């Protein structure tokens, strides 16, 4: 369904968003 | 026409929008419904992320179809 | 039979095959048709997530059904 493929397309988006706080948390220190 | 638009989180918020109005004009209306800016939110229809510039016809959106709001930070 | 796969770019892949073949030879398939690997790809139909141990008539796909691609980073 599109409620499916929203909340799947939300967790690779949320995934992204960590990843990129991992990088933030990288060279900030 | 009506339309049903759902989050993420299972909110489903119902708005009423013609196929000539574009997917800017959905964001406006989704902004007025609960206060999300259009720069943070991101609609897909049919497995597929609508363009700000197409329209609900171009996106071939109809009466009572199911489009996807994801946020953005 | 004919099935359709639409993409996140909204481009509409057309597939030939049989309600015992499994979501294995789909993907299959959709590598041979896009380059996209199955481990990164993810099919979406009739409210359930593919499964790779399941076949297409237990999922009760009929011709010309309209099934939904995601593509994993």
């Amino acid at each position: 369904s599109d409620l499916m493929l929203a909340q799947m397309l939300q967790m690779e988006y949320d995934r992204e968003y960590d990843a990129q706080l991992r990088r933030e948390e990288k060279k900030f220190n | 026409m009506q339309i049903f638009v759902k989050t993420l989180t299972g909110k489903t918020i119902t708005l009423e929008v013609e196929p000539s109005d574009t997917i800017e004009n959905v964001k406006a209306k989704i902004q007025d419904k609960e206060g999300i800016p259009p720069d943070q939110q991101r609609l897909i229809f049919a497995g597929k992320q609508l363009e700000d510039g197409r329209t609900l016809s171009d996106y071939n959106i109809q009466k009572e179809s199911t489009l996807h709001l994801v946020l953005r930070l």
